[PDB]
């Protein structure tokens, strides 16, 4: 996850409407907060149905 | 009586809302200090009107005339009842 | 939060700031307006 958080070439996301997305949305852990900050605003959407 | 709140257009403290051109009163504005004003007013039990400081300044005293401008001046001269803004606590302001 | 010198509003406003601080509401508001809405990732 740290690798993902420190780069931008490789996009990444989660499932919508489940516990994984909520995990990132709520995390206070720096690496996961950084990942959420990226995912929530990424275009096109990185989330899947 | 409605409490006159002086504040300043400084993002993200106070910002013009989308559609402000057709909105009135406090509904024209959003931001941290807009939310804070609502919370403070609720706890203290007062109604209020947000008013953007006329001169767009925080507040300093002219060394020559000794007149205060900005939000500080609005309070000093009785034009506002409270300032809810990113207003720094300082010695010279605490004197007045 | 500033008031004219000697204003009767000061005491209540001060206690409100402390209550909001201690309830975590000031932190929630800062995160709302700085970070939740950030545009740089």
């Amino acid at each position: 996850a740290e690798d993902l958080a420190k780069q931008t070439e490789i996009a990444y996301g989660t499932l919508d409407s489940g516990s994984t997305k909520e995990f990132f949305r709520r995390s206070k852990i720096a690496v996961y907060e950084k990942m959420w900050t990226y995912m929530r605003s990424a275009e096109p959407s990185v989330f899947t149905r | 009586r409605t409490v006159v709140v002086t504040t300043i257009m400084e993002s993200p403290y106070v910002m013009y809302k989308k559609n402000h051109e057709m909105f009135e009163g406090n509904d024209k504005y959003e931001g941290y200090c807009v939310d804070l004003a609502s919370e403070i007013a609720k706890h203290i039990g007062i109604k209020y009107k947000i008013a953007i400081v006329p001169d767009g300044k925080y507040g300093a005293r002219d060394a020559d005339t000794k007149i205060w401008n900005g939000m500080v001046g609005e309070l000093v001269y009785g034009k506002a009842e409270i300032a809810i803004a990113p207003l720094t606590i300082t010695l010279v302001r605490e004197e007045v | 939060v500033a008031t004219p010198k000697g204003s009767s509003l000061r005491t209540p406003v001060n206690l409100a700031v402390l209550k909001l601080s201690e309830a975590g509401v000031l932190d929630k508001l800062k995160n709302k307006w700085w970070y939740d809405k950030g545009e740089c990732g």
